RNA sequence: GCAUUC
RNA sequence: CGUAAAGCGCACGCAGGCGGUUUGUUAAGUCAGAUGUGAAAUCCCCGGGCUCAACCUGGGAACUGCAUCUGAUACUGGCAAGCUUGAGUCUCGUAGAGGGGGGUAGAAUUCCAGGUGUAGCGGUGAAAUGCGUAGAGAUCUGGAGGAAUACCGGUGGCGAAGGCGGCCCCCUGGACGAAGACUGACGCUCAGGUGCGAAAGCGUGGGGAGCAAACAGGAUUAGAUACCCUGGUAGUCCACGCCGUAAACGAUGUCGACUUGGAGGUUGUGCCCUUGAGGCGUGGCUUCCGGAGCUAACGCGUUAAGUCGACCGCCUGGGGAGUA
């Protein structure tokens, strides 16, 4: 529901003209979002997300900025949904079949560590090869068990994650995004105007969807 | 261009009163006064081409106004040219 | 200088539709109102209004369907430099009848279909699809 | 510093 | 028709083309119907006849035209009366290398005269021609004359374009803003025409410091009618006339309307005002980057090369040739 924070936007210099409808005014030289318009669209976002959630669909969280990199992972632990916390590899969805073998390599790396077959005297097995696990995990950690294209895309920034939006649009996957004043609309089917980088803003966002998904999943 | 006192004198002479400045008679009379006044200027400064271009605009503007007045009312046009002693 | 006010009315509609503008306002005239009335009847424009007496201003309420402009295309046909008149049998039909052509007949301004039904020709104003 | 041609 | 061929160098403008808005009238254009005519054949449509076809033939349609008659009045035009939003005049201000004329100032170069002073100076990649013991260069004093205006100076300003930089005066053009008043379509464009139009060049008469085609010498080089060096005439400057050409370029004609934005420069103006080398608005001009759209692409992008209207100019493979 409506509460403190989130309303804060960015400077009027970097505003996107396409977002004129969702700006309430230029307060202290920085645009502030119209909350009365955000709640209807936002409430629609959870309702749509709940509907697909009841269909056992797979939701994907896309957060790359350091401010929310750990936040998305926390939601991915509160619910069984998938996420991307670090750089979005170009083509994670367009050529998913190409990325499948990369996931399989991570599984093999994970296995070799579990049963201790990697504890060979050589540093090559001990150090060089095991350093690939965290390199792959930090980028493919939350997508390991997706097993296919997501049924919906959730994005914290529509411009910082413009690559992810393009892939989802190409594949026809519905896109939900926390679109900011400076961000580019028309690439997201469901737009949630508001702040994208404030810590207290995102946590409410991914926290809200992380909840309604659980009720929809049942 | 033209002194305010001289401009006021022409307005009251040709127009209905001191406030009727838009009348074709006032506009034509004002242009004629400046054109005649500038005759001495170009007698001495023969190659003041840049200012002469402005003078030709007044001549062209006066001709357009005179033709409009002639079309609108011939009788008024005939009286005006007689008073100003032009169209020779 | 402005020499074809009708083209300005059509241009404003075309530019406004491309800009996703809710409505377009322009100086009003009897011919513009007559053309606007035909557009409103055919469903191309939601509504139109005239405000002011000394300097009336004509406002047109544009309409959109599925987020795209209803008026796919609108072009002036008869122009001050070249005016076009058509007989009853020569009345054109836009997009094989899906569109309409606004015709200024002796009985007023009406679509090509109306003029054809009435059996009266006249000046072709514009094609709007 | 100058330094052509196939 | 920015770069592929193609926007006159830029303007003013007659003929011509086009023209805001309201009422009445006219019914020329336009539109409807009828009448006369539009020969026959031919073409076309439905039939008939040569064994079929070609071919022949009946009727219709067609001959998109012209003329008259009767009507229609929306649009265009004519006529009459209007209206203010286009355009224009007036009042108060602002900025500017806008133009013409006259005067004047300082720095510097060259030259002339004199003093001090002594063997180099000048120049190049190197060198030489050249200047100098007849006293150069350097340095100081005074005088003469010409040309251009350091700093300010800034993708700053002004002008139709070309173009216009010290300062002062005289004459003078245009632009822009503030409200208010006035005229009431007087407008836009423009073949021909006319005016202006860098530099070089030409004519006459002056002037001539610097610079410098031509020319001369010294170098360079296989040669060097060049680049480099030392000299140097026309010219560059002024007066008046002529020439009318430039990559005269934004390689982008003029006018008007419409269409998301961001950051600057410049010049007016409104308002909040004690919490000023402040806060929010509204005009003119102008630079840069970019959205839609557009474009062959590059790119353009509210100052369009986007979306439209009016008028003019111009292009139709290369070369020959903008030549005979
Ligand atoms: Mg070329
Ligand atoms: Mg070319
Ligand atoms: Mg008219
Ligand atoms: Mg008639
Ligand atoms: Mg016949
Ligand atoms: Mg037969
Ligand atoms: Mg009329
Ligand atoms: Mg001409
Ligand atoms: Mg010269
Ligand atoms: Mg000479
Ligand atoms: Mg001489
Ligand atoms: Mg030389
Ligand atoms: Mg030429
Ligand atoms: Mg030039
Ligand atoms: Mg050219
Ligand atoms: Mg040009
Ligand atoms: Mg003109
Ligand atoms: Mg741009
Ligand atoms: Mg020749």
């Amino acid at each position: 529901m409506l509460k403190a924070g989130v309303h804060f936007g960015h400077q009027t210099r970097y505003w996107n003209p396409k977002m004129k409808p969702f700006i309430f005014g230029a307060r202290n030289k920085v645009h502030i979002i119209n909350l009365e318009k955000t709640v209807p669209m936002f409430n629609e976002a959870l309702a749509e997300l709940n509907k697909i959630a009841s269909r056992k669909g797979k939701i994907l969280f896309v957060g790359t900025k350091r401010a929310a990199s750990e936040a998305v992972k926390d939601a991915a632990l509160s619910c069984d949904q998938f996420f991307v916390n670090h750089r979005w590899l170009g083509g994670m969805l367009t050529n998913w079949k190409t990325v499948r073998q990369s996931i399989k390599r991570l599984k093999d790396l994970e296995t070799q560590s579990q049963d201790g077959t990697f504890d060979k005297l050589t540093k090559k097995e001990a150090l060089m090869r095991t350093r690939e696990l965290e390199k792959l995990e930090n980028s493919l950690g939350g997508i390991k068990d997706m097993g296919g294209l997501p049924d919906a895309l959730f994005v914290i920034d529509a411009d910082h994650e413009h690559i992810a939006i393009k892939e989802a649009n190409n594949l026809g996957i519905p896109v939900f995004a926390i679109v900011d004043t400076n961000s580019d609309p028309d690439g997201v089917d469901f737009v949630i105007p508001g702040n994208d980088d404030a810590i207290r803003a995102v946590t409410l966002y991914l926290g809200a969807v992380a909840a309604t998904v659980r009720e929809g999943r049942s | 261009s033209l002194s305010t006192e001289a401009t006021a004198k022409i307005v009251s002479e040709f127009g209905r009163d001191a406030n009727d400045t838009g009348s074709t008679e006032v506009q034509v009379a004002l242009l004629t006064a400046q054109i005649n006044h500038l005759q001495g200027h170009f007698a001495e400064h023969k190659k003041d081409h840049h200012s002469r271009r402005g003078l030709l605009r007044m001549v062209s503007q006066r001709r357009k106004l005179l033709d409009y007045l002639k079309r609108k009312d011939v009788a008024r046009y005939t009286q005006l040219i007689e008073r100003l002693g032009l169209r020779r | 200088s402005m020499q074809d006010p009708i083209a300005d009315m059509l241009t404003r509609i075309r530019n406004g539709q491309a800009a996703n503008k809710a409505a377009v306002t322009m100086p009003s005239s009897k011919l513009k109102v007559a053309i606007a009335n035909v557009l409103k009847e055919e469903g191309f424009i939601e509504d139109f209004k005239v405000e002011g007496d000394t300097k009336p201003e004509l406002e047109l309420t544009l309409k959109y369907f599925q987020g795209k402009a209803v008026v796919e295309s609108i072009q002036r046909v008869s122009r001050p430099g070249l005016r076009i008149y058509k007989r009853k049998d020569e009345l054109p039909k836009v997009m094989a009848g899906l569109g309409i052509a606004v015709v200024s007949t002796s009985k007023g301004v009406m679509t090509d279909r109306a003029a054809r039904q009435a059996g009266l020709g006249g000046e072709i104003i514009c094609y709007v699809a």
